[PDB]
């Protein structure tokens, strides 16, 4: 009359969805942030070198 | 610190044209500038790598 086992297992699958997706997402987001900072640094160096020549 | 004193010595000793220390002076200037440019470029590249490290 209270299928609490099935209820809890449902909640388990539901939570496990969001666990997996947070896990997959945040790593790649951090990779993006790294590449953004790297491109920034390359840009700074290139512009600096040009300006110093000019 | 060395550069600013060498250049002041250049201005002071060559207000006029002494022909005797003329040839040595060019050697001194070439030596100090070829040293300092290399120093500065290596320092900048090291700082760039240090910036990229984060």
């Amino acid at each position: 009359v209270i299928p609490w086992q099935t209820f809890d297992e449902t909640i388990k699958e539901l939570s496990r969805f969001k666990q997996e997706y947070s896990q997959a997402a945040s790593v790649l987001v951090g990779d993006i942030k790294t590449l953004l900072m790297d491109s920034q640094d390359k840009y700074f160096e290139a512009t600096q070198t040009v300006y110093e020549w000019c | 610190g060395v550069a600013t004193q060498l250049l002041a010595a250049y201005i002071l000793l060559f207000d006029e044209y002494n022909e005797k220390k003329a040839s040595a002076q060019k050697d001194i200037l070439i030596k100090v500038l070829d040293d300092g440019i290399t120093k500065l470029n290596e320092a900048q590249k090291s700082l760039l790598v240090s910036s990229q490290s984060f």
